[PDB]
């Protein structure tokens, strides 16, 4: 039932400053009712959680997504002598699967880390602590972590997506080389193994075309670009 | 050739999100009457990418756990198609090379006890199950680098009887492989974690019989006793329920498991 809160463009990721306007502070939080001052330490605890997790999460997500995306794209575009369609589709799929892996990877570590940061901030500023105020503290840090996890994740997901594209480009350099080499010897690239299999074993109705991929068959890959997990889908503005 | 042309059309209709849900349903029903469904799915354009799309698109519903019955039914039709690909001699290796099981691990990691999540987990387990049934060493080697053992152990402890059974069977296949036995027995921490979980399961089985689950638990112990270090630790920590007559009655039909239990005891001398 719940849609994502942000669009891809709603969050600028060039700097950790992009996080501040979106941070949400439930005014009913008991710890906040008692010391409205502690609201001041939230932004920095969040920014430091993101700062410590962004690069491991980005690195791991791209690494998981890379192999899967390279193999499938290589497979789907095997009889496609052009490098243009392949590059775009690989772009869309890689960016999408990376964002998904990023979302799966950082959520629970973000919760833990944001909660930990807030408590320690809370416990240092005010001041001193108390058996009924540490309960407000841990209530506050847990709920705030929950309330800000989507924003923190989105930040990290977007960082991963921006980096993913050029990594896929580098990974597919030889594929682009195969198609470029062939054109210079005056011919279309066609994977010989795939050409044979498709011609001999695949039913006509579902065969990869030597003669090209019907624009309708590309619906999957367009959808990867349209609908990225953790963000509002794209439209015709 | 009338019903087969019906299959080609659903396959083509998997690419577009407008016709995909329906094609998922219809194809998942036909997979025991279409022997070559797997290479057709694998080798057609955009199909595997569409199934992966189905998987990744429910990631937002995983955490926080808001997955519905309908969402779960839909993605499980996709998973059912992928299980078909994991089983087939012609598609297994490429399925594995594409690392597709990794996009299932986020499902195996969920802990929500609602039926949409339990079905999700069971169906995901079924894909890994299909893989190890083939008895390929390549499969085991992939599973060992990808850390599916802790995932399986958590499920063996807390899942439905069905999920526990599939998860234990996966562990069993890994153990039966020489590399898998060595890996799990490589450190006391690893071996201890596994033994501890098997011990808990044995206790739970003594209160609620499951022939199938008990069989796989026993096979795991038996295989563990092929390792000299494990054999020594098992002498000390083997559950008493596996030594007395706790399970005699549920086993008198199952000669195979009886025989296995018998050799386990004999090995520990």
């Amino acid at each position: 039932p719940p849609q994502p809160q942000y669009s891809y463009h709603d969050i600028n990721v060039y700097s950790l400053a992009g996080l501040a306007p979106h941070i949400t502070l439930n005014p009913t939080i008991p710890l906040f009712q008692a010391h409205p001052q502690l609201k001041q330490c939230v932004r920095q605890a969040i920014e430091r959680a993101v700062q410590e997790l962004v690069h491991p999460v980005v690195d791991r997500s791209i690494k998981i997504a890379m192999t899967t995306c390279e193999q499938i794209v290589r497979k789907d575009f095997a009889l496609d002598s052009e490098e243009s369609r392949m590059r775009i589709a690989a772009h869309h799929m890689m960016r999408n699967l990376t964002a998904g892996m990023a979302m799966i990877t950082c959520r629970e570590p973000l919760l833990m880390s944001i909660s930990t940061n807030l408590k320690n901030s809370f416990a240092s500023a005010l001041r001193t602590a108390s058996p009924q105020q540490r309960e407000m503290m841990d209530q506050a840090a847990a709920q705030l972590a929950q309330d800000n996890c989507e924003l923190a994740c989105c930040f990290i997901q977007k960082t991963a997506v921006e980096k993913a594209g050029p990594e896929m480009d580098k990974r597919l350099a030889t594929e682009f080389e195969l198609r470029k080499h062939a054109r210079q010897e005056g011919r279309r690239y066609c994977d010989p193994v795939v050409l044979t299999y498709q011609a001999e074993r695949m039913p006509e109705q579902i065969r990869l075309k030597v003669g090209g991929v019907d624009p309708k068959q590309l619906a999957v890959y367009e959808e990867f670009a349209r609908n990225v997990p953790g963000f509002l889908p794209t439209n015709d503005l | 050739a009338a019903d087969r042309e019906k299959i080609y059309q659903w396959i083509n209709e998997l690419s577009s999100p407008e016709t995909r849900e329906n094609a998922l349903l219809e194809l998942s029903k036909k997979r025991e009457s279409v022997p070559d469904l797997a290479p057709m799915l694998w080798h057609s354009f955009g199909t595997i990418a569409a199934l992966l799309q189905e998987i990744v698109n429910i990631y937002p519903s995983i955490n926080p756990p808001t997955l519905t019955a309908h969402q779960s039914n839909r993605v499980c039709n996709a998973l059912a198609l992928l299980q078909c690909v994991a089983s087939h001699p012609e598609t297994r290796s490429a399925f594995l090379a594409a690392h597709i099981p990794l996009f299932l691990y986020p499902f195996l990691h969920t802990v929500s006890k609602t039926r949409p999540f339990e079905y999700l987990r069971l169906t995901s387990l079924g894909v890994i199950g299909a893989l190890v049934k083939t008895d390929e060493q390549e499969v085991i080697n992939f599973l060992l680098t990808t850390e599916i053992i802790p995932l399986c152990l958590r499920i063996m402890e807390s899942g439905s009887e069905l999920s526990k059974t599939v998860a234990t069977f996966i562990l069993q296949k890994i153990l039966l492989d020489d590399t898998g036995l060595a890996y799990i027995c490589q450190t006391y921490e690893r071996f201890s974690h596994v033994a501890m979980i098997l011990g808990k399961m044995v206790l739970q089985l003594s209160k609620e019989p499951s022939a199938r689950l008990l069989k796989h638990v026993v096979r795991c112990y038996l295989r563990l006793s092929d390792n000299p270090r494990a054999r020594e630790a098992l002498r000390q920590c083997l559950p008493d329920q596996l030594k007395d007559t706790t399970f005699a009655q549920v086993l008198k039909d199952d000669t195979t498991t009886k025989r296995w239990l018998a050799q386990l005891v004999k090995n520990l001398q």
